[PDB]
RNA sequence: UUGACCUCGGAUCAGGUAGGAGGACCCGCUGAACUUAAGCAUAUCAAUAAGCGGAGGAAAAGAAACCAACAGGGAUUGCCCUAGUAACGGCGAGUGAAGCGGCAACAGCUCAAAUUUGAAAGCUGGCUUCGGCCCGCGUUGUAAUUUGGAGAGGAUGCUU
RNA sequence: AAAGCUCCUUCGACGAGUCGAGUAGUUUGGGAAUGCUGCUCAAAAUGGGAGGUAAAUUUCUUCUAAAGCUAAAUACCGGCC
């Protein structure tokens, strides 16, 4: 079908068309308000693979995010400590601007289950982002066995808990020998090798 | 060498809850037993070699078997989880006596199965008759399909008529000579190479 | 609010169809 | 398979065992061509055309300056292979529009 | 409405027992839908496109 | 215990490389010399062997099934024939079971 | 003129949902200093305390873009061992994993990327005589089929 | 009506501001081999990732990222018994 067709489109972001489309899109959401719902993903190629569908309980909103580092809300910019030979400028928040994306937009809509997120557009100030959030007490989402794993309340406020795609990237799950100290949750392996085990008959 | 700088105290595992826990999980497996019988409380798991070359001298119990072993022994692979056979899609075999091995130990356990029909009334022509459901039945798989032999016999007796000659030259020698030709295998091919060239040159 | 028991059995058609041809079966192992 | 020569060092190393020849695994098919996938490639780059480094290293090859080209497309990419082959794909797509033109 | 009348027209020749070969005829109707478009003009089925503005 | 303590009688007084990534299983290699060589041997059948019971027989010793890859030669043998099957082994430990009838053979 | 789409709004419209508490344990964010290094800006305390957000009866993780280099193992978690080891470290105080191996427990799967095209076969809601009938969602794609262990197309004859 | 097995000419779609690179901060035993985040550049089709010393050439071995679910063994100075 087109699908593949929007996926190597896609792909090509430098590309004359693109980046035209990319412009104008990019004066519209900066027209819009800062969190807004938009009516239909504006990459439904994008949507379709992450777990968008066209049925009821399926929501888009699409919302911008202020890009760059992360600074330190100490007076006049300035800490009071020992020196530490960087300002406040060079800070790095941990998670990604994707991340704060999802958050607002799940408190914006507190009612829904953020799935997941994609980039659409960014400019030298704001990073823009479209969440797909799932109704969980729709009956349309309540009947379906692909998604009513989300209904339970183990999954409320997934983006919080870092439980989407950039929040298990940020936490660093992936298997191997370059994720050892973070593959199980990093503050629990650390409690593990940091806890003394003493046996009764030691 | 004591690591006692940080607040360890905070993080104190003790274990008093041994016996006790020991207790728990008697009784959990007890409950499972009882839940699963007549079947074992356990799968049928293939025989595999440690990795590395410290482990490989001895055999092991694996996770499940290859879907090679599994077409070899004329077991589907939607029925071999139905019957308490643990099946594992990522192993594969690389050599032949591991996949005859595994093929042995998969047609024995289908020789000592017994099978239910699915209902009473209508049993099925792959379904164990009522004349032939009643044995004396296992419940452990890892005893009665265990690792029998781990190692390999570590003495036998041969002849002395028998006695191999062994390794020309001796076999320190041997051991010197293949470390060497290993440590000089790519001067000798550059060395080849030159003097081919040479004489494609000057023939 | 939590799922109804219906909404939380139901299965998809091909765990169905997987379900009715293989299902777990009652077995033993002679010793 | 080569057969292993059963001693703990040297070349083909390691104790003998009768090597299986497999049927390839599905999952090792990833990166060949189909063809599908070929013409909806070959489609979308005839739409969208070429990005402004790309413009750049072929107008490079078309002045002939192939080191230049490869150390300004390593510098834009980042490796050298992904370089020597962003390189060779310009290359035939010179090579196509000259057998058109 | 016209679909439901023509599966319980249909309906009724099978429970008399007749064939749907001989109840019912290929159909030829506008071919929809966007995927479903364009793997007709891959298979070179369509004879001619119409596309939206 | 607290009453055996001094404390209550004081009571009213007071080079070269780096390695990143070692793995140990390389270099795993136990070695055993041949002066414990026949107590590998079952003990009945050691003593049979000694005592000469089994003149057209040779015990045939595998090392990694005991545990060991290297054969070294600290000691002597007996004038007895007997197979030995290791990884490795040192040139005098080949040369004492020469001298000893035998032969060492070798696996992986 | 009349109507249709698209986008954006209103309603004490019909039906729902969130907040707060608790927070021992769990998932993240943010983040010290006393202390120890003769003092001290590397360091240590500590990726800890305090501060903020979010869950459950457990949570999290989880069915390899893994480990390996072997005669190869085979999702995750935890215990024992690996091991105070490989490694990191002003002017050195110190810090410090992992694979294999034994055990406890084990369970596997769902999508996107294909045209049902000889028939949107799918679904929310309203009213019911409970048989169904309507208003809609949806073709910018809702069902069936397929997920790499494969599968699709054929051929084949038995099984469920 | 669905479903499994066997064989096969052929076909066999597989996730992009993502991977990767530079730089800065932070973090790590991974201050030559760690992860995360921000900024800049920005991919490919037997391609890509990894193979704990930087680089080029030729090989080899393993997997198949950038979508998702899932009990048990594990924890528990809160609550109830």
């Amino acid at each position: 079908g087109a699908l593949k067709y929007l996926e190597e489109l896609s792909k090509k972001k430098q590309s004359d068309v693109v980046r035209f489309l990319l412009r104008v899109r990019c004066w519209e959401y900066r027209q819009l308000n800062v969190i807004h719902r938009a009516s239909r993903p504006s990459r439904p190629d994008k949507a379709r693979r992450l777990g968008y569908k066209a049925k009821q309980g399926y929501v888009i909103y699409r919302v911008r995010v202020r890009r760059g580092g992360r600074k330190r809300p100490v007076p006049k910019g300035a800490t009071y400590g020992k020196p530490t030979n960087q300002g406040v400028n060079q800070l790095k928040y941990q998670r990604s601007l994707r991340a704060t994306a999802e958050e607002r937009v799940g408190r914006r809509c507190s009612n829904l289950r953020v799935l997941n997120s994609y980039w659409v557009n960014q400019d030298s100030t704001y990073k823009y982002y479209e969440v797909i959030l799932v109704d969980p007490n729709h009956k349309a989402i309540r009947r379906d066995p692909r998604i009513n794993w989300i209904c339970n309340p183990v999954h409320k406020h997934r983006e919080c808990r870092g439980l989407t795609s950039t929040g298990k990237k940020s936490r660093g799950l992936n298997k191997g020998h370059r994720f050892n100290k973070t593959r199980a949750g990093r503050r629990k392996t650390w409690k593990r090798h940091n806890t003394l085990s003493l046996w009764r008959y030691r | 060498n004591n690591h006692f700088r940080k607040h360890w105290q905070r993080r104190v595992r003790c274990h008093f809850d041994q016996p006790g826990k020991k207790v728990t999980r008697r009784l959990a497996r007890r409950a499972k037993a009882a839940a699963l019988a007549p079947r074992p409380v356990d799968k049928l798991r293939p025989i595999v070699r440690c990795p590395t070359v410290k482990y490989n001298r001895r055999t092991r119990l694996g996770r499940g078997f290859t879907l090679e072993e599994l077409k070899a022994a004329g077991i589907p692979r939607l029925l071999a989880p139905t019957i308490g056979i643990a099946v594992d899609h990522r192993r594969k075999n690389l050599s032949e006596e591991s996949l005859a091995a595994n093929v042995q130990r998969l047609k024995d356990y289908k020789a000592r199965l017994i099978l239910f029909p699915r209902k009473s009334n209508k049993p099925k022509k792959a379904d164990t008759p009522k004349d032939q459901q009643t044995a004396e039945t296992t419940t452990s798989l890892r005893t009665s399909f265990g690792v029998e032999q781990p190692l390999a016999p570590g003495f036998t007796e041969i002849s002395k008529s028998e006695i191999p000659a062994g390794i020309e030259g001796g076999a320190y020698r041997a051991l010197r000579k293949a470390r060497s030709d290993a440590r000089l295998v790519g001067v000798r091919e550059k060395r080849a190479k030159e003097k081919a060239e040479a004489e494609a040159n000057k023939k | 609010r939590r799922l109804s028991k219906e909404d939380a059995s139901r299965v998809l058609e091909k765990t169905k169809k997987r379900l009715t041809h293989f299902p777990q079966r009652k077995y033993a192992v002679k010793a | 398979p080569v057969e292993r020569t059963g001693l703990i060092r040297g070349l083909n190393k390691g104790h003998k065992t009768t090597r299986r020849v497999l049927k390839e695994r599905p999952s090792r098919r990833k990166g060949a061509q189909s063809k599908r996938t070929q013409f909806v490639r070959s489609l979308i780059r005839e739409v969208a055309g070429l990005a402004p480094y790309e413009r750049r290293v072929i107008e490079l090859l078309r002045n002939g300056k192939d080191k230049r080209a490869r150390k300004f497309s390593k510098k834009k990419l980042g490796t050298f292979g992904r370089a020597k082959r962003k390189c060779e794909e310009l290359q035939r797509i010179i090579a196509e529009s000259r057998r058109a033109h | 409405q016209e679909k439901k009348e023509r599966l319980l027209r249909e309906a009724t020749a099978i429970k008399e027992g007749k064939k749907k070969e001989d109840v019912s005829k290929k159909p030829y109707t506008v071919k929809y839908g966007l995927n479903h478009v364009v793997g007709l003009i891959e298979n070179k089925k369509a004879s001619l496109v119409l596309i939206a503005n | 215990p607290t009453r055996f303590s001094k404390t209550r009688k004081h009571r009213g007084h007071v080079v070269g490389m780096r390695h990143f990534h070692l793995l140990r299983n390389h270099y795993w290699r136990p070695s055993i010399n041949i002066d414990k060589l026949w107590s590998l041997v079952p003990s009945d059948v050691r003593e049979q062997y000694l005592s000469g019971q089994k003149k057209d027989t040779a015990p045939v010793i595998d090392l990694l099934s005991h545990g060991y890859a290297k054969l070294l030669g600290k000691g002597r043998l007996p004038e007895i024939p007997v197979v030995v099957r290791a990884r490795y082994v040192s040139a005098e430990a080949e040369r004492k079971v020469k001298e000893a009838g035998g032969v060492v053979e070798l696996v992986a």
